[PDB]
């Protein structure tokens, strides 16, 4: 601990900062944001007020208390060349709107600001290093000081835990490592969920030294006697939940990132509150915006300015000077792929450098945007689940694309919008700054409004289907997770398949990258899944089309057909990957 | 590159130290800009 100060053609300070209460103290302009290099890791800004000229490193602030109306305060002058010569002063009062505050007049140069003062006797009454000067007073300086793990119940059986945890409460950093260390401490048999891959990778980053073993869904159980915590997928979690009957009664699981509508995390949250009314196991899910939250504007730990205007939905021309004069990072959340395109070539029109995001190249291109330095990152909805970024700026338009189940004459799922989306996402959106704190406020610019009633999204009516085809002790029905049981109509194990039918919609899925309607739909018709027929025995309106044209297929014996499946999910050939994929499975490929 | 590495002392009173006149009543007005300035 102590008093140290802060260097930079050479080494020379350029200001002072107080290494205490396990934290470090200075201001904005002595560090204007930085890392300090000390053996106990890398210092970084966790709050901040320009206002008042202030930054904490790595948590607090602190300190923090208040010096008394006619105290004596002492100013310490840790100077560059010079040694620590202390200066008791009778202070002043710097007259403000806001307020009066003391302010003392010592003489010190340039590159010692951010000196401690002291109180009559004993702690820290605040930080020295910043006044104006006067025309005809010598000098003056402000007295600026500002104002101002987890349970054990968390662990009890029979006990579900939301946790609005808001990035950075120290989540990933802190609480969860605290959270898996208890659960090692009471000998529990602990998983950890996450939404997707890199999210379990920083996961991984942050439990070093922690037994932690990830699991690949290429595995359909693991076990070992050496008291480990199982850190795997949400997906991953469901699909062994469909192909063992090895899975583990964990006693304790927590789910990161709870309010993903994939319908893989749905009917995971399913079986785990489930599971938890079992008496069996107890559940932590921890999320910034839970299943029971409607607020677009949540409150983050760095200030956010909410910005309201019209947003681009395709390429423009002019009149949005505002997006490209913006000199920092920004995230732009789009509905689609296409829309991505058409916005990112804009985008790189007027020299910026932009990266595109989506589902199937989140992994590959997720990196690229932390590595390399960059002007726009281009996104779906898919970010809104624990991505995140090195931004001040987020653009988000509101709309986004909504899978949905017609039931109309033939069953179809068509992809409706784009429609405005829920609060929660663009609560999460919005979410992707408000993190770490700069001079400039993250500017959160946004238009319309969002729509609550989702109820029409077909992710829950295939949650439903994973759900109750699911194995389990009876008789225990796999129901819905509870806010989110009100989505649905369908009756209970109404999707239930036996054998052979089960085993084949399991492996449409995850063989055959087919949605899970789509896979429901051919495994309940009794159709092998080595059979391809079905992609070209459709109705005339079920033709498929791939840039204006009809697709035409050479199948696996080798013979040349329209593409037009029996039954038409609109989410086979929304983006040229998804038809790709669909293609190669539609020749008998895969 | 900032480095803090260099501490120099801790969080010490000391009553034998210099003594420096002031208190005064300066009109202040503090800006989100930034800083302090003075009034008119």
């Amino acid at each position: 601990e102590g008093v140290y100060r802060i260097m930079q053609s050479g080494k020379t300070q350029v200001g002072v900062g107080i290494h205490m209460e396990g934290v470090f103290h200075t201001m904005w302009h002595v560090t204007r944001g930085s890392v300090i290099c000390h053996e106990t890791g890398r210092l970084e800004p966790s709050w901040a007020d320009v206002r008042n000229d202030m930054i904490s490193y790595g948590g607090g602030w602190r300190l923090g208390d208040k010096w008394d109306k006619e105290e004596d305060v002492q100013v310490l002058a840790i100077e560059p060349g010079k040694n620590p010569k202390h200066v008791q002063t009778k202070p002043g009062l710097f007259k403000t709107l806001t307020g009066e505050i003391g302010a003392v007049t010592l003489d010190f140069k340039p590159g010692t600001s951010g000196s401690p003062i002291i109180n009559k006797k004993g702690k820290v009454i605040g930080l020295y290093g910043n006044g104006v000067v006067t025309k005809s007073g010598d000098y003056v300086s402000a007295i600026t000081q500002a104002e101002r793990e987890v349970d054990e119940d968390i662990f009890r059986k029979k006990r579900l835990t939301i946790m609005d945890l808001h990035p950075g409460a120290g989540k990933t950093k802190r609480i969860l490592p605290s959270i898996v260390r208890e659960a090692l401490k009471r000998r529990l048999r602990t998983l950890i969920l996450a939404p997707t891959r890199v999210v379990a990778a920083e996961m991984e980053e942050a439990l070093r030294g922690l037994p932690i073993r990830y699991q690949t869904p290429a595995v359909k159980s693991e076990h070992t006697g050496r008291e480990i915590v199982d850190l795997m997928c949400h997906a991953t979690f469901t699909t062994r939940l469909l192909s063992s009957t090895r899975v583990p009664n964990y006693n304790l699981i927590v789910m990161d990132e709870a309010h993903f509508t994939d319908p893989c995390s749905v009917a995971a949250r399913g079986y785990i509150s489930t599971r938890v009314e079992m008496g069996e196991a107890a559940a932590i899910f921890m999320t910034a915006t839970p299943p029971g939250s409607i607020d677009p504007f949540p409150q983050s730990n760095s200030p956010i300015e909410d910005i309201e205007r019209e947003i681009p939905e395709r390429s423009w021309n002019t009149g949005f000077d505002w997006i490209t004069d913006y000199q920092g990072k920004t995230v732009w959340f789009v509905p689609s792929i296409k829309a991505g395109n058409d916005i990112a070539n804009c985008l790189r029109k007027s020299g910026k450098k932009v990266i595109q995001l989506s589902r199937k190249t989140f992994d590959t291109e997720y990196p690229k945007t932390k590595l390399t330095d960059w002007d726009f990152v281009v996104t779906t909805d898919i970010s809104e689940m624990g991505a995140n970024f090195r931004a001040g700026r987020v653009i988000d338009p509101r709309r986004c694309l909504k899978p949905v189940i017609l039931t109309d004459g033939p069953e179809r799922v068509i992809l409706a919008g784009p429609i405005p989306v829920t609060p929660a996402s663009a609560a999460q959106r919005r979410g992707r700054i408000g993190r770490n704190p700069a001079q400039e406020d993250d500017q959160y610019v946004f238009s319309g409004d969002p729509l609550k009633n989702d109820e029409d999204h077909a992710h829950w009516t295939e949650a439903k289907m994973l759900l109750d085809n699911i194995y389990t002790p009876e008789g225990i029905i796999p129901t819905l997770f509870g806010p989110e049981r009100e989505k649905t109509q369908a009756i209970d194990g109404e999707f239930r398949l036996r054998g052979e039918q089960r085993k084949t919609f399991v492996e449409l899925m995850r063989r055959g990258d087919l949605p899970v309607w789509l896979s429901y739909k051919v495994a309940s018709a009794g159709i092998s899944y080595k059979d391809r027929e079905w992609c070209f025995t459709g109705e005339r309106n079920n033709q498929i089309l791939e840039e204006n044209m009809e697709v035409e297929i050479w199948t696996r014996e080798g013979e040349k057909k329209k593409l037009r499946p029996k039954w038409l999910d609109a989410r086979v050939y929304a983006d040229p990957m998804a038809l790709k994929d669909f293609k190669e499975f539609a020749s008998g490929r895969k | 590159a900032d480095l803090s590495l260099e501490k120099a002392a801790n969080v010490q009173w000391d009553e034998m130290a210099d003594i420096t006149g002031s208190s005064p009543i300066i009109e202040v007005k503090q800006d989100e800009d930034g800083s302090f300035s003075i009034r008119d």
